């Protein structure tokens, strides 16, 4: 039994149109960077958060 | 005819023309009113969307 919480997720749609991967933007600082850049490949450098 | 805050389940039938494609005319599908050519495609969606 689990309760859903209003978080932030970035769904990944492939060529079939189904959800294959989901990354939560409220857990680790590394996952929060992919929320603004809208990409799962973060290169080197300094970025912002909030 | 009682109308309260509950969601209504008894509405009325909607009667309209058939389907005319290959023309740049106005169309309407489930409220989405657009204007363009209803050309065919090869992709497929999902059986619940």
């Amino acid at each position: 039994v689990g309760y859903l919480q209003p978080r932030t997720f970035l769904l990944k749609y492939n060529e079939n149109g189904t959800i294959t991967d989901a990354v939560d933007c409220a857990l680790d600082p590394l996952s929060e960077t992919k929320c603004t850049l809208k990409s799962f490949t973060v290169e080197k450098g300094i970025y912002q958060t909030s | 005819f009682e109308l309260l805050h509950a969601p209504a389940t008894v509405c009325g039938p909607k009667k309209s023309t058939n389907l005319v494609k290959n023309k740049c005319v106005n169309f309407n599908f489930n409220g989405l009113t657009g204007t363009g050519v209803l050309t065919e495609s090869n992709k497929k969606f999902l059986p619940f969307q």
